[PDB]
């Protein structure tokens, strides 16, 4: 028998409060959009077998949502988006472990159908993260 | 405009304006024969038409009904005609009564108590008879994915009908993509209506209240920790598919004290006063869905 480093634990507590922090967020106002979907590992028994997937798939949706709130559609027309990306953004970081480089008008319509969309996302980050904090620590 | 329903149902789309001319519709009897063929409207002997297929106008539902072909004194096949009739470019809507809440043109109504799959839709009718609701569902539109519904079945009492529906292969924690459709045939008689709904599970989310709600009062004081459970029906683990609460404390008056008081622990310390009841309601935690309905005990 023998004993091995498997390297940095998730940061479970933090994530769980900055996925909280982002589901307030999210709800404080008022195409191919990366989803968890079922095969993604981020259900409840998938998370103890291997939660690196899921946490993986939850960075890459981070990414994709902080890329949209920094762009033309929220910077342009006509409020928590600046927490909102600021908060995605810290969340990504916590996610993005040491070696490993896992980072790669109409508006208002738009606007509304990815806030919406974001709520979704978030809500599945936070389940996970709460879930993670409690049962694996 | 006329397609099949189900075995030997036939819906004819009719586009109405007062001086209609009437649509003519030709009925062929599904037999391999074309001699000594008779034809007849339902319940009667009255010979309309001879030979293998049948001639009739359509401009009102009397127009329709169940046409029969028969040889040597047995019937050969039965058509059930029924008609949709289109006002002006939009299709009526007399069966189910308009609920006006979600959004105005909102007649089914659908619920869910946890992630499983399962969920319910119900709707309202002035109607009590010669009723008949035909219920299907699936996840997406492009390729639809299958969810088996029951029968619809008189729930309450207006006519409330609901019926429960199970998506073949649920997958509860996921983030939704694609909604359910739920989609409803609607028979009075000879006028056919449909009914449809879209939604993700995640928005139809109302659990049920919270469970076992109990009183215990502090030596000497007026404060009670109020405490409860999560609904039996909710989803498991509670870890992952977490629950936040309303604490309420109200008189039966109108100018009383309030209170009201939000947490995600399954406890908390209220002030009682008499004839004051303390209600808690429930709510999924991350995602804003619809609270449950209170549980309520009196400050007794
Ligand atoms: C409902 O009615 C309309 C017009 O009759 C038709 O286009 C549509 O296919 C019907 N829906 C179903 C699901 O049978």
């Amino acid at each position: 028998l023998r004993a091995v480093p498997g390297g940095s634990s998730p940061a479970w507590t933090q994530c769980q409060q900055l996925s909280q922090k982002l589901c307030t967020l999210a709800w404080s106002a008022h195409n191919d959009v990366p989803h968890i979907q079922c095969g993604d590992g981020c259900d409840p028994q998938g998370l103890r077998d291997n939660s690196q997937f899921c946490l993986q798939r939850i960075h890459q949706g981070l990414i994709f949502y902080e890329k949209l709130l920094g762009s033309d559609i929220f910077t342009g027309e006509p409020s928590p988006v600046g927490q909102l990306h600021a908060s995605l953004l810290g969340l990504s970081q916590l996610l993005q472990p040491e070696g490993h480089h896992w980072e790669t008008w109409q508006r208002l319509l738009l606007r509304f159908k990815i806030l919406r969309s974001l709520q979704a996302f978030v809500a599945v980050a936070a389940r996970v993260f709460a879930h993670g904090a409690a049962t694996l620590s | 405009e006329i397609w099949e329903l189900k075995k030997d149902v036939y819906v004819v789309e009719l586009d109405w304006y007062p001086d209609a001319p009437g649509e003519m519709v030709v009925l062929t009897c599904d037999t391999p024969e074309e001699d000594g063929i008779t034809w007849t409207l339902d319940q009667s002997s009255e010979v309309l038409g001879s030979g293998k297929t049948l001639t009739i106008q359509v401009k009102e539902f009397g127009d329709a009904g169940q046409y029969t072909c028969h040889k040597g004194g047995e019937v050969l096949s039965h058509s059930l005609l029924l008609l949709h009739k289109k006002e002006d470019g939009i299709w009526s809507t007399d069966i189910l009564k308009d609920q006006k809440e979600p959004k105005n043109k909102t007649f089914l109504r659908c619920e869910a108590k946890n992630y499983s799959g399962r969920f319910t839709c119900w709707w309202l009718t002035t109607i009590s008879t010669d009723l008949t609701f035909s219920v299907k569902s699936s996840r997406g539109s492009s390729d639809p994915q299958g969810v088996t519904c029951g029968a619809a079945t008189l729930s309450a009492e207006e006519y409330e009908y609901s019926v429960e529906c199970q998506e073949d292969s649920a997958c509860p924690a996921a983030e939704e993509s694609l909604p359910i459709e739920v989609m409803v045939d609607a028979v009075h008689k000879l006028k056919y209506e449909n009914y449809t709904s879209s939604f993700f599970i995640r928005d139809i989310i109302k659990p049920d209240p919270p469970k076992n709600l109990q009183l215990k009062p502090l030596k000497n004081s007026r404060q009670v920790e109020v405490s409860w459970e999560y609904p039996d029906t909710w989803s498991t683990p509670h870890s992952y598919f977490s629950l936040t609460f309303c604490v309420q404390v109200q008189g039966k008056s109108k100018r009383e004290k309030k209170d009201r008081v939000f947490t995600d622990k399954t406890s908390a310390t209220v002030i009682c006063r008499k004839n004051a009841s303390i209600s808690v309601r429930a709510q999924d935690r991350y995602y804003s869905s619809s609270w449950s309905e209170w549980a309520s005990v009196p400050c007794s």
